RNA sequence: CACAAACGCGUCUCAGAGAUAAUUAAUGAUUUAAUCUUAACCUAAUUAACUCAUAAUAAAUCCAGCCCUAGAACAGGGCACA
């Protein structure tokens, strides 16, 4: 990991770089033959956004995302954990994963209200006043349509619209 | 025994009175206008009882105020047994005033209508003139139908009262009914003049009540008016207090004293 | 009654329906993804 | 400590009374378990 | 700002850009081009 | 298991006279309009003010006097 | 066993206090065991016209837990009778304004759509927090599981299990986070 | 008519109280009814709705004992399923022809 | 205006907080640039509605008769000063 350190000292400014130890893989992943991480780590249709312990392995202390061409997972699986990552965040997990600011803690806002399976952004969505009848119903959407793939143990589907 | 006095807070609250309605009279202001004032005289202003805050809203203490004295031979026996314990004759009107936890009286303190002085805001509740059972035209002012371009048995029925798709009439439909007798309050009503030896209150605009009736009297809740409470006496008027008797007539500073040199423009 | 060509997508019978939806298209899903296999 | 009965009630004396009814039905060997009344021809 | 069902650019400057649920084609040298996905 | 809780307490008992120390804890009684008779009623026993008004005569004689009972 | 008429029946018929947290807790898999205990339909003795019904008291309803966008989409409306008096109220903000409203109502609605439904609603006891009333904190005899299982946050999670679960990928050194 | 309609409909009325019971009384015991009932059809045990319900109602120690074997015949028939093994056969879940 | 009242043509009063839709900019990754974010963290300028402070009622079992600015009846306020 490298860091960015700049130094004040009579109208002098020094910006240098530091290079820190950083954790490495596994020594033993299950199927070494797999190109991609997930994929030969047999993670694949396996995590969700309850899973924290992966999804918190590459993403930016600031709670950003980390580039693919970075991180070496495939195209559908970046995805998914990109809306695992969003999910959590609405949810509230990863709490340590946000930027300190000093000043914006000390005025409080009302209460965070508990939510998991968030699909759009809470401040995005206006609410339906007509809600639809029966045969026409303006279905509420919950979970990401990208995890439709996971194993189901009871095998019955998984409802992204209720 | 005196309960302890606080210190006037900015979000404090003080208790009203209750006086009765003598008439109404012309007051001339010192820039030539003419208001019309009406007078509220305080009889009997006592504190009945006290009830807690947590036991009566959970945000204020309520303050019981009885009005003037009436008979005991017409009263209840639990009126007559409170009053009894009270150690006071029974009133008319209670009334309950929402004040602050600040501003408790101990129970059987009397009031005086110096409570208020000249120049504030106070507002004012009390039973309207009762009219009666009246027509539609007298209770929500609709216009009627022509007098006499052949309309038959028609000058003062309210006509439609719904539509036709809807095969009902809506719970808010304006029709003929009770008028009058309800609690109303009147508020921003200011005072220019006090009349201390008669306890009398000068209060601008009309009053809502017929004449000779009980008025709960407090002050303005108006935000205009919210911190107008500093300047005056925070838990009430203590004629004792001060040990100084106050002149007959309070007035405001533009009020024109009927003892006036006869004031001309310049 | 409608003619046999409409304009209005000429909403089909239940059965019909049943049918298009038990005959629907089936794509061959293989068991491991080949993008990431070796 | 060694429970012999349990009874129910309403208040806690009648539960009491229950229990040792209970207990002396058991004692006694007139319970609802026992053996049915044998109607045959010795 | 002009309401469309499609967003296209009207120069190389418009940028797309996904706000409030909605698209919107954004330009700095021309406003006029400022459009709405409805 | 957890041991019986017993509650006795006597404090209508007086030293100057016994005999009206014991009537003292029997001369208990109080009397309420139907509204708040039910209104209690229907707090204690969580239930609904509606089931506790009475019922008219169609209804009150067409009661069987004799149900069967089995057991 | 073994026991007189009256107390058999009393034992039989005896009416049940239930708990049940509501902290981070769908309210409709909560509405659905509080309607199942308000009927009585865990009672083999259970029927339509006896009175079997159980009570049910749900702390913790401040901090309920919606799936989705239901908080910013889920509307309730009603409406006053006068005209004009039609309100829509955001789930949010019925929320807010009333932290009992949102479990209540979808009791209500998990319900039976007969007379019994207002008596059994009656029977349920509901506390946005855990200040519970003595009176009420004694007649308690067991809590319900709760339906949904709370996932732990990132701070929640033990060291040992951080360091046991492994590193799926590799960060370079030259990267700067 | 409404005495022959009701008559029609007492015995699907009585069979979903029965159902009802039994969905009670198996749940009591942390069991699902189409488990429970699957189970103890593949059990060879003919027992119709009414008589489980009165088991679960006068005797709650017969109807744990069902709930059990149930449970066991359940476990044998995942156990069964996720080895795919002829040999290997559970003890409950063997097939008796009739004598 | 030939009743002591009613009435207008005559007189008095009329309000604080939150919240938003469209639309602005701060910080920031996917996409180490930028980018208001169906990415988060707090953001600030913000329509009308809509709720809430606040305001009104809010002391149970005396009611025969007589008055009332209270009233269809029923109800309600008074009957000690004099
Ligand atoms: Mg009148
Ligand atoms: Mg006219
Ligand atoms: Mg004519
Ligand atoms: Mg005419
Ligand atoms: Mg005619
Ligand atoms: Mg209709
Ligand atoms: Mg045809
Ligand atoms: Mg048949
Ligand atoms: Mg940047
Ligand atoms: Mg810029
Ligand atoms: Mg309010
Ligand atoms: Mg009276
Ligand atoms: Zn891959
Ligand atoms: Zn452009």
């Amino acid at each position: 990991f490298r860091e960015v350190v700049e130094i004040l000292d009579g109208k002098t400014t020094i910006i240098e770089g530091r290079i820190t130890e950083t954790p490495q893989e596994s020594p033993n992943p299950p199927n070494p033959t797999g190109q991609c991480p997930i994929c030969r780590w047999n993670l694949k249709h396996k995590y969700n956004y309850e899973d924290v312990l992966l999804l918190s392995q590459f993403i930016r202390p600031h709670g950003g995302m980390l580039p693919r061409r970075i991180t070496g997972l495939c195209q559908e699986e970046h995805l998914k954990i990109e809306e695992c990552v969003k999910m959590a965040h609405r949810a509230g997990l990863l709490p340590n994963h946000r930027p300190k600011l000093p000043e914006g803690f000390v005025p409080k806002s009302k209460p965070r209200l508990n939510r998991y399976l968030t699909r759009w952004s809470p401040r995005s969505v206006k609410p339906i006043y007509n809600k639809g009848h029966r045969w026409n119903k303006v279905r509420m959407p919950v979970g990401s349509p990208l995890l439709k793939d996971n194993v189901s143990y009871s095998g019955r589907p998984l409802l992204l619209y209720h | 025994e005196p309960w302890p006095i606080h210190p006037w807070e900015p979000g404090s609250s003080r208790v009203g009175l209750i006086a009765l309605k003598l008439g109404m009279m012309p007051l001339w202001t010192k820039d030539g206008q003419k208001h019309v004032v009406t007078l509220l005289q305080v009889q009997d202003c006592h504190v009945l009882k006290y009830t807690p805050k947590e036991n009566h809203n959970g945000r204020m203490a309520a303050l019981t105020v009885g009005g003037k004295t009436v008979s005991h031979f017409h009263k209840s026996a639990s009126i007559l047994e409170f009053y009894q314990e009270l150690g006071l004759p029974p009133k008319q009107k209670v009334k309950i005033f929402n004040v602050t936890e600040n501003a408790v009286i101990k129970p059987g303190t009397p009031l005086y209508a110096a409570h208020f002085r000249p120049g504030q805001y106070v507002d004012v509740t009390a039973k309207t003139i009762g009219k009666g059972f009246q027509g539609v035209m007298r209770r929500w002012g609709f216009k009627g139908q022509p007098a006499t371009h052949g309309q038959t048995k028609t000058h003062r029925r309210p006509g439609a009262i719904s539509t036709g798709d809807v095969a009902r009439v809506w719970p808010g439909t304006k029709m003929p009914g009770q008028l009058g007798n309800i609690d109303r309050t009147a508020f921003g009503l200011k005072v220019w003049r006090i009349n201390t030896k008669h306890n009398i209150i000068y209060v601008n605009g009309s009053v809502p009540g017929h004449k000779n009736c009980l008025v709960k009297i407090k002050d303005s809740k108006l935000p205009a008016y919210k911190d107008f409470c500093k300047n005056l006496p925070f838990p009430t008027y203590f004629p004792d207090g001060d040990e100084e008797a106050l002149p007959e007539d309070l007035y405001d500073e533009n009020v024109c004293q009927p003892g006036a040199p006869s004031i001309t423009f310049t | 009654g409608s003619k046999a060509v409409t304009r209005h997508r000429r909403v089909m019978h239940f059965e019909r329906q049943k049918l298009m939806a038990v005959t629907e298209y089936i794509p061959p899903k293989p068991t491991i993804n080949p993008r990431c296999l070796p | 400590r060694k429970l012999i009965a349990e009874g129910p009630g309403e208040t806690v004396l009648v539960a009491e009374e229950e229990a040792a009814r209970v207990a002396l039905r058991k004692l006694f060997g007139f319970t609802e378990n026992r053996r049915p009344w044998d109607y045959s021809k010795p | 700002f002009k309401t469309k069902g499609v967003l296209k650019k009207r120069c190389r400057d418009c940028y797309l850009v996904k706000r409030r649920g909605r698209w919107f084609i954004y330009c700095k040298t021309n406003p006029k081009h400022k459009q709405r996905q409805m | 298991t957890k041991p019986i809780p017993r509650p006795d307490p006597v404090h209508n008992i007086e030293e100057t006279h016994d005999l009206v120390l014991k009537t003292r804890l029997e001369e208990k009684g109080e009397h309420l309009e139907q509204g708040p008779m039910i209104e209690q009623l229907s707090k204690m026993f969580f239930t609904t003010k509606h089931r506790w008004y009475p019922r008219g005569q169609y209804h009150r004689r067409r009661r069987k006097p004799n149900p069967p009972k089995d057991r | 066993s073994s026991f007189s008429k009256a107390p058999q029946q009393w034992a039989t018929f005896a009416r049940v206090w239930y708990l049940l947290d509501g902290k981070m807790q769908p309210p409709g898999k909560l509405a659905a065991m509080a309607s199942v205990k308000l009927q009585g339909l865990h009672k083999p003795v259970y029927h339509q016209l006896s009175d079997c019904g159980d009570h049910v008291v749900i702390m913790n309803t401040r901090h309920i837990a919606f799936s989705g966008n239901k908080w910013e989409q889920k509307v309730y409306s009603s409406h006053t009778g006068y005209p004009g008096g039609f309100r829509q109220v955001t789930a949010a903000q019925l929320h807010q304004k009333d932290p009992v409203a949102i479990v209540k109502l979808a009791i209500y609605g998990m319900l039976p759509k007969n007379l019994h439904r207002r008596t059994m609603m009656q029977r349920l006891h509901l506390f946005p927090d855990e200040d519970i009333p003595e009176d009420i904190l004694k007649n308690l005899v067991e809590e319900l599981p709760q339906p949904r299982k709370v996932p732990r946050r990132l701070d929640e999670y033990t060291q040992e299990e951080i360091e046991a679960f492994p590193r799926v990928w590799s960060p370079p050194e030259d990267y700067r986070l | 008519v409404k005495c022959t309609r009701a008559r029609r409909l007492k015995k699907r009325s009585l069979r979903t109280l029965w159902i009802n019971r039994i969905t009670a009384a198996s749940q009591e015991h942390g069991l699902k009814y189409p488990a429970f009932i699957i189970n103890l059809i593949k059990c060879q045990v003919e027992l119709n709705r009414k008589v489980l319900a009165d088991l679960a109602i006068y005797e709650p120690k017969t109807f744990k004992s069902l709930a059990a074997l149930a449970k066991r015949r359940r476990e044998e028939g995942f156990a069964a399923a996720l080895g795919d093994g002829k040999e290997p056969d559970g003890i409950f879940s063997r097939v008796v022809q009739h004598r």
